């Protein structure tokens, strides 16, 4: 975590979309974790800022960053209901069937918090929905425990 | 002044939100019926909570006390048994000290932990009950028998934190036995005599040979088998220095409506007695008396570490202590404590000049040492460095419509964006609380849970006992009433994968790992939620531009409001009221 | 008048003599070495309520009377139960009488009455309550509750119990302190520092929903609305409130003793200023009552009487005002099951107000002429004790338990003194008891013996009939951002009739359900909805007035005769107005 | 005089030091944020009691005082055990003496002080608590409980422990809330709305005996009655009061600051006059001018010992002083500086000055001439006196050394102040000595070997051995008290403790003697604190010619020479 890292890592979160630019410019990590492993990518991801998401990609962030924990920013963007997000880094090869370290998927992530348009965008590039977390669950047992019956059906 | 009562109370290891919603929101729904409150403002931080309650100007401050008091006795039994237990304060009293009373250790026989201790345990209570004496600050904290359990040795024998604390209360407990030859007696008794079962527990000695269980075999399993057993702080947060070396000591405030200078006399008398009677090398020292003195403090983002603030405060004392050696008699440093609030991440520096006479000069006056202090200071990174003796504008924006915590912040962050669109009107208008940050979200399968037979009591108390501590029972330590804690070894709860080494002891007498029934992902939370008037908040600092007046200030940012989302509203407190 | 401080507590699901027993007579006990005190009276309710009533000396500093009074119910505070002090007992220095009635209605009828309630008790109650002056305010209507609705033939489908339900509930919708990663003490070096969240408050009927209660051995599950129904809606549903006839909610508030009445109104509409911008649309505030221009319509019918047999007097009273009396009232604002003693089924309250003193011209047309009118139309009303009046001399009578006699005799001994009143036309006009009668009640009686036999608990019985018949409170959750109660209850359609009482199941030790009906036996017996007190002892308050003409020295000298005659264990005091 | 407020509360069952370490240090650290207080004192006794006296600057409010006293009390109750919450800590100023006191007997000889002191608390108490210009008013006994005394052999002969009669009691002595038939929200159309009434509190010992403790195998039932005598009695044993020989009660009367002393006093006893007429059969109230006579029997000393003392001071006074005493009111387990079974004090009500004419029959030649005869009593201190030069001195613990070297340092200090007699007399303690204790120890080890719980160890011993509050009942339609304890022949004398059983975790019944040892030790019966650090008072006097504060030198002057970690303080009339 170098100075131009933090400078970056701080940005991405509040997104300060100039700023990003220019310490882009300036050589700045794009690659740069904090303590629990989140990239400016997570943070983007996770706060909903769509154009540091594109703009990091642009300069060749990695897609497909782990945290501590086994967590990607595809799952950060699909667990709290970032549309253009999920499909604009799944459009730069996000991987679809990634899971953290309790077998956790972003489907399994959009499914349980109802995200209904995130949910197919997942499975139009390629989404294993017979997936299962650590405790045997798929996207369709996650569905039922929620009676949530326009889920169930989209996953047939 | 007008007025200010203040409710104080405590959770121990409970998060911000936690502290909120069982404690906060249901004193504050409880608080009514009550003569001339003008306005109610609270704190709930990742540590605690304070309630403060400001009244009428006018306002009978004694009674306002009592009112105040007795609307919390009749919301104490809502409130969680753990909660109860360390003893809410109200207090009615000035937010600034009267004085600092250090305590050092010249001969350096005791450590910065034994200090404090020493103040907790024989000092403290009878300054407390010095007339005039508002609120008393513990820069340090008292000793408790601290039980550091090892999950490795727990789990080897088949115990958990469960097991623990149910032999702490069964065997260091103070029985109520009777008499022999008691009323009413039979006719020709004797003998009379009370009857002595146990008592309370002394030592670490004694602690270490609780009986946690006999094996099937014949071994016995001791507490000092499962743990490391030592005196230690009830809290690790607050830690002190006196011209760099380790100390501990008492902030004291004035108590709304005392005497300032008669109180002063009466709190010396008190240390008067009890000087005689100190161990050899312990010493008062006077840092900090209200011309004469300042205070430098520090805040650090939030998410800092204690070990990252000392830094800051040592470079602070450093300052003061070389390249202002001429005017600086003493620095009394606190990591820990921080102006307003508490938490890893704040610090504190009272600082105390030479005599008057002996600093001739106006560049060698108050005024100039304490803005050459922050001019020198504002070179410090990640970290607001700030030194002051003892008006713009404080704006409350509200949640008017159950928004939410992640919905205010973006309110809160379109009307800062707006604010500084107008460099010519408003500076530095910055929010006063803090920033959400990285903490760590477990969810317990209750499906696995059930299916492998674990309690989910068992669960959170094995959760909560080594991850935050818990407070067991009371013990007597050298004759005086102290706390036991039961916690984790620091080295088997720092980081996520000590998560999985943790067991519990399902209904078939099988240990089960935390990793089997839990998952673990990261999010971001508050670390202090405020309200205001009972409603969510977020309170935003700002002054009037210059050439510019705080009404034309105000009037931008009551503009700039009606232009936020709908359910967002706000007020005006403090000196803005 | 004089300065009063009022206790008020509140035990749901018990009766009369329960709540006496339990909460009145153990805070009585401590309520002595209290300055300046006249006297003490108290109702016990079947409503599961307690309003214990202490009177002061004129000049009394209420403020000081409030913290003696305070002072001695912590005495007993340990002694309640549970459940009592849970619900927050209160201590409130406040004449009895409102100054002023806050209403709100829905002007696009998007929101129910429970709703409306709920948006007044969650965002405008509390900040009111607060407000310098108010000494006591009353909601119409209830703050929502999360509402399990049991059902007991799912329950029994799967071997579960209320007990089951209420410990699934305790477990899972917790609020959990988990600690930290990197907390102090550290090892020195450690760099992160993060709070450990756990479970949280549960926010939402679907979060309710899925609490799981049991595995199955084939490894089917049972979520909790597998046996109940589960939705927002009131702590209790006792009272209902209309607005010319639109459902409505509002707050009845009571000025401070010693208080400015003007003042204290002037803060109550700066603090409703504050609120209005951010209501739901549809959403307004009215003023149905300030304070002639403005009266009370109290209604009370006899105790066992319904809340739909309330609603239809209410019905006709605001009919009248409406239809015969629409030239001078320009609004009624209509309570049902709240009244002016308290609270009931069986009782009720209009507050009337009228239009601009200059759009009324004629003696017929004020206050006085219409009270007179409307009481009188509604005196040929059937099973109802109706009447309309703003705000002399009558007396006020107390009949005293004084040997330990019990409410059956006192009953007798109070209809004794009533009966002989009525041949004293000339003295006495109208002598009333000022109370409620008995009613039936089901008296059931556990079988120890039989319970112990087949080994189900006590614990497990009685938390089972008071769970589904009363409610129970569990634990608190967090509705829209703010604290709230959650109660498990049966559904309405399981506990309304005798027979219901079968269909609930206790589970034993063995691991077998039994049916209520296996260890208890009922009988119909009679007792009180309202037990009062009088200084501690049981009462009965039996109001009158003077004879035409006759004074109320005389009047009152007559009843201390008549009370003479009265068995042995019976004496009487005067209080209110006949004190002094 | 200086304003006073007196915190008390009780621990029934509870020896000095569990009383102190669980109760009064835990006030004590709470009375913070408290204005104008001067000091803070309190004793902690074997009785089971707290006294703790702050005492405030002269010109204080006295109703402020005992006001923010009260408030930190209360925040303090959760830290307090719940068997003390449930006795109830009151907080009263404690300035002013008895306007009057009321004493009630029985002339026919048909009613304990139980009996007697129950019929005040239910029908006289409350009435003249509200007469004009009354402020407190404390009860010379309680109202009734009900008493279950147990049996240890029907207990074991049984297999059950005082656990299962404390469980049962809870469960068949309960009135617990169980909703309605119909209630609301209700199906619309309902016609029926019924409170449900199930279990009710129970009323009579009759009641209590019926309850269901088991079924035995055989079909057989067993009732409380079969394991324990039930009778109304009292809620504590540890006073005796006697009028002349016979049982008493009464009311001791307090003055409402404002309120009127000769005027409330008439009002009084009109209040009395009109319930003279309802007494039941020989019922008389009684008034007691008067002087005192201390009576104290060595430690250990029993109810009964000191009880034939204060019958002889009482006779005494009867024959040989029946010219000149009108009553004796003797209480026993009550002193000055003292509270237990081995105190007393007898207050005597003389005749009219009038009718004691010569020096010979007035006060002083009175209590010179019964000192003479009672010093003649063995086994007994006995001083009659009648209520300027002396001093009063606190003894602290400042480093917490603990009691015995506490007490080892008082001694070196008056074994010192013995040899100065020429400007130092009677310098003593104003407290009590350390006495025999039966220590006894629970072995952990063999508990859980047998699978006896502790919880069920110390219920079975406290239960039996202290007496336990276990829940409220109805006497005649009024609230009143549970007690269940051993009946009084079981729980004597050390060998009575290997009568009681504990049912272990497998069901076999198993005695305290296989899982305890036992001891006698010496501890205090009364633990004193000043200041919130442990204490002990010390009074004296100067000697002849010499002014008080002479003596007060000498005082500090030998304070000065004792162990390090021990200090001194002066208070009451020498501050
Ligand atoms: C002419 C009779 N005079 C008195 C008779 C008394 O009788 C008492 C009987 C009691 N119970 C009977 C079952 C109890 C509990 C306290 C009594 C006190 C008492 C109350 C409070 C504090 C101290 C004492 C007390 O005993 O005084 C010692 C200084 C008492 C006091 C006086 C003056």
């Amino acid at each position: 975590g170098s100075d131009l890292g933090k400078k970056l890592l701080e940005a991405a979160r509040a997104g300060r979309d100039d700023e990003v630019r220019i310490l882009m410019a300036n050589g700045a990590d794009v690659n740069a974790a904090d303590v629990v492993g989140w990239t400016p990518l997570h943070l983007a991801a996770y706060w909903g800022h769509l154009e540091i998401v594109e703009v990091l990609l642009k300069n060749g962030a990695d897609v497909n960053a782990y945290d501590t924990l086994g967590s990607t920013p595809l799952h950060l963007a699909a667990h709290f209901g970032h549309l253009e997000i999920v499909e604009v880094l799944l459009k730069n090869g996000a991987d679809v069937n990634a899971k953290d370290d309790n077998g956790i998927t972003p489907l399994h992530l959009a499914a349980n918090r109802g995200h209904l348009e995130i949910v197919e965008v997942l499975l139009k590039y390629g989404a294993d929905v017979n997936a299962q977390d650590k405790f045997g669950k798929t996207a369709f047992d996650i569905s039922i425990n929620n009676g949530n019956e326009d889920l169930a059906e989209i996953l047939q | 002044a007008p007025p200010a009562v203040t409710i104080s109370a405590s959770y121990p290891g409970a998060d911000a939100k936690t502290v909120q919603d069982t404690v906060t929101q249901v004193i504050e729904q409880n608080m009514n019926g009550i003569d001339n409150l003008m306005y109610m403002s609270s704190n709930s931080d990742s540590t605690t909570v304070q309630i403060t309650l400001t009244f009428e100007s006018g306002t009978d401050a004694d009674i306002a006390q009592v009112q105040v008091q007795n609307k919390l006795q009749l919301a104490m039994p809502l409130l969680p048994q753990e909660v109860q237990q360390q003893g809410v304060s109200v207090e009615k009293s000035s937010s600034s000290f009267l004085m600092v009373v250090g305590v050092i250790n010249t001969d350096g026989t005791m450590t910065q932990e034994d200090i404090s201790d020493y103040v907790a345990a024989n000092m403290k209570d009878a300054i407390s009950r010095t007339s005039g004496v508002g609120d008393v600050q513990l820069f340090g904290s008292q000793y408790a028998m601290r039980i550091w359990m090892n999950p490795n040795e727990l789990n080897k024998f088949q115990l958990t934190p469960v097991d623990v604390i149910t032999a702490i209360k069964a065997q260091n407990a103070q029985v109520a036995a009777g008499q022999l030859g008691g009323t009413p007696p039979v006719k020709g008794q004797q003998l009379n005599a009370s009857i002595i079962a146990q008592t309370r527990l002394t030592s670490t000695e004694e602690f270490g040979k609780i009986l946690l269980k006999v094996n099937q075999d014949g071994s016995r399993v001791l507490l000092r088998d499962v743990a490391k057993i030592e005196l230690g702080g009830e809290n690790y947060d607050i830690i002190a220095e006196f011209n760099g070396q380790p100390a501990s000591g008492l902030g004291i405030k004035l108590a709304t409506g005392a005497n300032a200078l008669d109180t002063a006399a009466a709190i010396r008398a008190e240390l008067a007695k009890m000087e005689p009677f100190f161990p050899s090398g312990l010493k008062i020292v006077y840092p900090y008396d209200t011309q004469g003195v300042f205070m430098t403090m520090v805040q650090l983002p939030a998410g800092a570490t204690q070990e990252r603030t000392q830094k800051v405060l040592n470079e602070v004392t450093h300052y003061y202590l070389t390249k202002e050696k001429n005017n600086v008699e003493s620095v009394f440093a606190v990591n820990g404590f921080g102006f307003a609030g508490r938490g890893q991440n704040t610090g504190i520096a009272f600082v105390s000049l030479k005599d008057w006479a002996d600093r001739p000069g106006e560049e060698n006056k108050v005024e100039a040492i304490t803005m050459r202090a922050t001019r020198a200071f504002s070179q410090i990174k990640d970290a607001m460095v700030f030194a002051f003796n003892l008006t713009g504008f404080d704006f409350e924006l509200i949640d008017q419509a159950g928004l939410g915590h992640e919905k205010l912040t973006q309110a809160r962050n379109q009307l800062l964006a707006e604010a500084a669109k107008h460099p010519d009107m408003l500076t530095s208008v910055r929010p006063n609380g803090l920033e959400d940050t990285p903490q760590f979200k477990i969810d317990i399968d209750q499906e696995k849970a059930q299916a492998l037979g674990v309690s989910i009591n068992d669960i959170n108390t094995t959760l909560g006992a080594a991850w935050g501590g818990s407070y067991v029972n009371d013990f007597i330590d050298r004759g005086r009433v102290k706390k036991v804690y039961v916690m984790s070894e620091a080295k088997y709860r720092m980081l996520p994968d000590d998560i999985g080494d943790w067991y519990v002891r399902a209904a078939d007498g099988q240990m089960v790992p935390f990793s089997a029934f839990s998952s673990s992902r990261w999010e971001y939370g508050s670390p202090r939620l405020e309200r205001y008037n009972g409603l969510p908040s977020m309170e935003i600092l700002g002054q009037a531009a210059p050439g510019k007046s705080t009404g034309e200030a105000m009037e931008l940012m009551e503009q700039l409001a009606s232009k936020l989302p709908t359910g967002v509203g706000y007020d005006w407190t403090g000196m803005s009221y």
